């Protein structure tokens, strides 16, 4: 849960971007940030598979 | 405040002025407030008496 | 089952106070308009000095 | 009116929009169903013998 | 409006069940976690035996 109650909300935060993009539909730095949280959860599935 | 201001409606169309001596004529009027009979408004809403 | 029920209700607080935001800026703004509206009457009712 | 044709659209519900803003050509171009036709002569008529 | 819905999810015994992305991992984890209640209760049972 220290990381998996952290890895959701980081999830969560992954979605939370999408939202702020969504107010922020123009700024690329809104995308950035939400990139980021993007692949950050890719980085961790692909951490766990292997 | 808008509603009052249409009922007062500045000014008195009366119609009968024109530059100096010439054109002009008399009587087409209608009732309103009293603006020109020597009362002023300045752009700030408010009120001035002559 | 709360991680998600309360983590997507932070979003929501977050997102409504920023559309909030905007909003009173059109309120107060459509008074200004209508305040303007008002000005715009005033000058031809001014006009109205036939 | 070269804004888009529809309010800004904002999900707030459980699955729900909010409209929040208004297009400006139904301020500009919209109607009124509190208002009727009427219809004029251009010309205004005296007797004429005289 | 995703974030509200369930996606259905095709486990291949051949099901597809309505889920959202947390219920699933909720289940996934949830029953790692119970393993371990299932697991270590058993081993309670069995140090018992042990002593």
């Amino acid at each position: 849960d220290l990381q998996n109650t952290g890895i959701l909300q980081d999830l969560e935060n992954y979605n939370k971007a999408w939202n702020d993009f969504a107010s922020n539909p123009n700024e690329n730095a809104t995308k950035i940030a939400l990139v980021k949280a993007s692949q950050t959860l890719t980085e961790s599935v692909n951490n766990t598979f292997a | 405040r808008s509603s009052i201001l249409a009922d007062l409606f500045d000014s008195q169309v009366v119609d009968g002025t024109t530059e100096d001596a010439n054109g002009n004529k008399v009587n087409t009027k209608v009732m309103l407030s009293m603006q020109d009979f020597g009362l002023s408004l300045n752009d700030a809403g408010t009120l001035s008496f002559d | 089952r709360l991680e998600y029920e309360i983590k997507t209700l932070e979003q929501v607080k977050e997102s409504t106070s920023r559309a909030q935001e905007m909003t009173q800026n059109s309120m107060k703004a459509l008074q200004d308009m209508v305040k303007l509206l008002e000005d715009f009457k005033v000058k031809v009712t001014q006009a109205a000095s036939d | 009116y070269y804004g888009d044709k529809n309010n800004i659209n904002v999900v707030t519900g459980a699955g729900t929009e909010s409209p929040y803003n208004i297009p400006g050509w139904d301020l500009f171009f919209k109607a009124d169903g509190d208002y009727k036709k009427q219809i004029s002569t251009n010309v205004s008529f005296t007797d004429n013998r005289w | 409006q995703l974030q509200y819905d369930k996606v259905n999810f095709y486990n291949e015994d051949g099901t597809i069940d309505n889920l959202t992305m947390e219920e699933y991992y909720r289940k996934l984890t949830g029953k790692i976690a119970s393993d371990g209640e299932n697991n270590n209760v058993v081993n309670s049972s069995n140090e018992t035996l042990y002593n």
